[PDB]
């Protein structure tokens, strides 16, 4: 599957964008 | 871990005539700049095309950098960023995030006609694409450096029905690289590992 | 909304029809552009630490040649070029050239030691409102007044083989900053191309 | 004439092939890393993932996807290291080091992943700049060359390899050593000739 | 034209080049 | 060979040598 490390990092990344 | 530091220049800009880079970068620190055909030097919210040198130009360029005159806006506000076509002549726009918001072939080129403006990015749905790029593997994460990379040109089109089919066929063009987002794509690309096959050092 | 600009010209080397190096930009009254290789003296363009994997053999030789080089310097709104090199450089400035009645693509040649006036801010000026009197081309066309270019060693034009600047081996471009800001301020009011 | 201390020391330029690509990054900390990620606002990483080249073939596009992690250098007690991060090779060209093991001056050097080499040594450097002052200004102005490095990632280029000059490499890269430049503008401008 | 705004522009350059 | 130019590489060799020997060098 996916690199779980990566999906965390997006996953920041994205509440980041919508704050 | 690696240090972050937020970018001191939200954007980069390069000229190119053609196929040949003309002038140096320039790096934007203020929220809106514009990108005119004058000849300023020394205003940081203006890049002035019109200084810019080429002893080897041809005609064609030199007729259409005098169209360029007011040129265009960029601006960075709330996560997006706006480009205002300022010029009596038309803009075109590549933008890779425009493209696929609207879903569009990823190579269209968008008319931004004077007077009018186009949101060219959108840093929210950029994120979006990023964390939904890491479930389909290193290329499909290591491709969307081009997303932060939008390409436009002064007066003339390309693409689609136009003559010119590449953007290294007009004369006046701009590559814009979008600092914030390379960063974001940076956190999650380190974190994607490597190519599945590896390469050899002779090939 | 205009600055005084910080650097009074700009200055980008070539071989050839490559550019070769990062863009020099000079804020003290004089400079030298030279064949050595200090990375950071702010008033000296060390040409000879520059790397040009593509560079030839007349190239490399001519780079040998260039030496002291030119000093250039900018004095009472004028700027000169004095020709420190054990060879001749070869200016194209089209201010100079008008001043003289020369052909706007004249190269003139400064042997060693000797000097030129290649600007006068005053001229120029007095041609950019003339010029405006005459439309938008005629002050458009100013940019060219405000670049001038120098060959090291090698001549070009006229009688010369080389009848390019990108046919000679090491050459420089310079930008004047302050007569561009000047033109800035004329053609930003000459009118829109609609 | 006089000197000022170089603020950076080091200076790297990126090529694909035959072209430069991207702007020159300058060091300013004594060591930094040259990978082929994006992040373009960190003073110990140039990133050549972000740098752009339209039209770049597909053999340069695949070595970018194989810089990963890249090359670290390091400045250190007068000498200059690299260290091969990346899981693909990476191929240095130093004349300085191929002098001090004595191999000839254009050598090209494999660093293989998890591998330093030594690249650099300011002090032979200095002892062969006061013997070339004995030896007439050529032999001081040819030091110039003493004081770049090329080194190219994935691919090899030289006598062992199918690609005969660095500009037949996908991704190479160009250090400039400030430090041994300014030494050498010392005793240059003193040479005459 | 010329526009106004361009003879004044050039106008006060040619004053500011003349006392330099 | 010029004297001046015998001399800059004179004190640059001892630069060189104190690079070999700073203060902090534990190795």
């Amino acid at each position: 599957g996916p690199p779980p490390a990566a999906v965390e990092a997006a996953r920041q990344i994205l509440r980041e964008a919508q704050q | 871990p690696v240090t972050y530091s937020e970018p001191a220049f939200w954007c980069s800009i390069a000229y190119y005539e053609l196929n040949q880079r003309v002038g140096e970068t320039f790096h934007a620190s203020q929220p809106s700049l514009t990108v005119d055909g004058f000849t300023d030097p020394s205003n940081s919210e203006r890049f002035c095309l019109g200084l810019l040198s080429n002893v080897n130009r041809n005609a064609t360029v030199e007729m259409t950098r005098r169209h360029i005159g007011r040129g265009v806006r960029l601006y960075y506000i709330g996560g997006e960023v706006f480009a205002e076509c300022l010029s009596d002549s038309a803009i075109f726009v590549q933008s890779p995030n425009c493209n696929q918001r609207y879903g569009w072939h990823p190579a269209t080129v968008c008319k931004i006609p004077p007077g009018c403006n186009l949101k060219i990015f959108n840093n929210q749905e950029f994120a979006a694409l990023l964390a939904q790029s890491v479930n389909q593997g290193f290329e499909a994460v290591y491709q969307l450096t081009r997303m932060c990379t939008i390409r436009m040109s002064f007066v003339k089109g390309w693409g689609a029905e136009y003559r010119r089919q590449t953007v290294t066929s007009t004369p006046c063009w701009i590559e814009l690289h979008l600092n914030g987002p390379l960063q974001w794509l940076d956190k999650v690309l380190t974190q994607m590992g490597s190519p599945s096959v590896r390469c050899s050092e002779m090939e």
